[PDB]
């Protein structure tokens, strides 16, 4: 079905945006390079590897 | 090439119809509302004007496909109550009427309802 | 300094550490990156110890296994930006093989139209979870790197 | 670059059209940087939309010929400097609405 995927789709196109200004704030070394980005990062990991990968 | 676009069979295919549906009620309320001049209850001569065929094809080519994507008693339901909040562009409201009564699947008799609770 | 690589110190201080090898790149003068190769590992507790004396107050060492944790969150976000790169392919691929009187006629004809959009090829999908399986692979091998730091 | 170094293109960074080398174009824009003291991402980022705002402005909406080929190359090598993390998009945003106007 379609819904299914659009939802998958939108939960990941949120955290894609999300990281990329957090690669672009790395470039330009706005925040830090230390840590609660380490910390976010594994918090994003964590939401992905739950139900990751149904193979049908 | 706005109301071909607006044409959901490009968007219908891709966007999930709980947003979709909310901007076609949204630009169906955005169409009606919008320059509410001609108020004159004087706009009776102007419903011979307004007939389906005098009625340019492009309003009702759009008028179409909001009827597409959208279901009847949701659409009578919806213009009851915008018809009793705000003022009307009489035009698009009587074009709109003599492209709904044609277009969707008896739908006189769902109209002389509301009609008589008026 | 060893001219032909001045980023390599050797201590000649004559007794215990000599032979000792320290390599020292600062980036945010701030923070910065000691190496030690020391010959055996007394050495690098007396040095660890002699330094901590001689730094400021709120210096906060730390071991490092696997990189500077910069690196690692650089190399952690890539494999994340590549993988949902490739879970977004997914449903745009998907979103590909989905398009591949008389007003009421029409209007009908149209609705058959926009109903016919509800199904994917569970074949292209398969394909699809075996590249993001290959990324999947990458991410989880760069954040045990990182979860051990 | 006209305080620092006395008196930008691709062409400055690489010294009149030397090679065409990803790798090589990287390399030029961290010697530049290090110049400069600014980070590679943001010299990369108003490189590009400079070069962007002359392919868009050298002869209307749709430019469909030999441009799309220099500017396809072009974001060829914009996704090597992503890759790279050497590109502040955000930086790369402001600096194309400060052209505004040549874009199409």
């Amino acid at each position: 079905r379609v819904q299914y995927l659009r939802q998958i789709h939108a939960n990941h196109e949120t955290l894609l945006r999300e990281v990329q200004t957090l690669r672009d704030r790395l470039c330009t070394e706005d925040e830090a390079s230390s840590c609660a980005t380490a910390q976010r990062l594994l918090q994003v990991y964590r939401q992905l590897r739950h139900p990751s990968l149904i193979l049908l | 090439c706005w109301f071909g676009v607006f044409s959901g069979h490009t968007l219908g295919s891709v966007i999930s119809t709980d947003p979709l549906k909310r901007f076609f009620s949204h630009t169906l309320t955005q169409i009606l509302t919008h320059s509410p001049v001609l108020k004159a209850s004087d706009a009776v001569q102007m419903q011979r004007e307004w007939s389906f065929a005098r009625t340019h094809p492009l309003l009702t080519s759009l008028y179409r496909r909001l009827f597409v994507m959208l279901s009847a008693e949701e659409l009578v339901g919806h213009l009851q109550e915008v018809l009793e909040t705000q003022e009307v562009h009489w035009q698009r409201v009587l074009s709109f009427v003599s492209a709904l009564v044609v277009c969707f699947p008896e739908a006189q008799q769902l109209l002389e309802d509301w009609v008589a609770r008026l | 300094i060893i001219k032909e690589f001045p980023e390599v110190y050797f201590c000649e201080r004559p007794g215990s550490f000599y032979g000792t090898l320290f390599t020292w790149k600062q980036r945010t003068p701030f923070e910065g990156i000691l190496i030690i190769y020391s010959r055996n590992q007394t050495v690098m507790f007396q040095c660890l110890h002699n330094l901590i004396r001689i730094l400021p107050i709120n210096c906060f060492l730390k071991n490092l296994k696997s990189g500077s944790e910069n690196f690692l969150i650089d190399n952690m976000a890539f494999t994340l930006e590549k993988e949902l790169v490739t879970l977004s392919s997914l449903s745009s691929a998907i979103a590909k093989h989905e398009s591949n009187p008389y007003r009421k006629e029409l209007q009908r004809e149209k609705k058959k139209m926009l109903q016919t959009n509800l199904k994917v090829s569970g074949a292209l999908y398969r394909e699809i979870t075996l590249k993001v399986a290959e990324v999947q692979l990458k991410s989880d091998f760069a954040a045990q790197k990182l979860s051990n730091l | 670059l006209l305080e620092v170094e006395g008196p930008v293109i691709d062409c400055d960074s690489s010294e009149a059209y030397a090679n065409h080398s990803s790798s090589f174009i990287g390399s030029a824009l961290q010697d530049q940087a290090s110049r400069l003291g600014v980070p590679v991402g943001i010299l990369s980022a108003g490189m590009v939309a400079s070069s962007v705002g002359q392919i868009c402005t050298a002869p209307p909406v749709l430019l469909t010929v030999e441009q799309r080929k220099k500017l396809s190359s072009l974001l060829e090598f914009a996704q090597y400097l992503l890759a790279h993390s050497m590109f502040s998009r955000l930086s790369f945003c402001q600096e194309l609405w400060k052209i505004q106007s040549s874009l199409l």
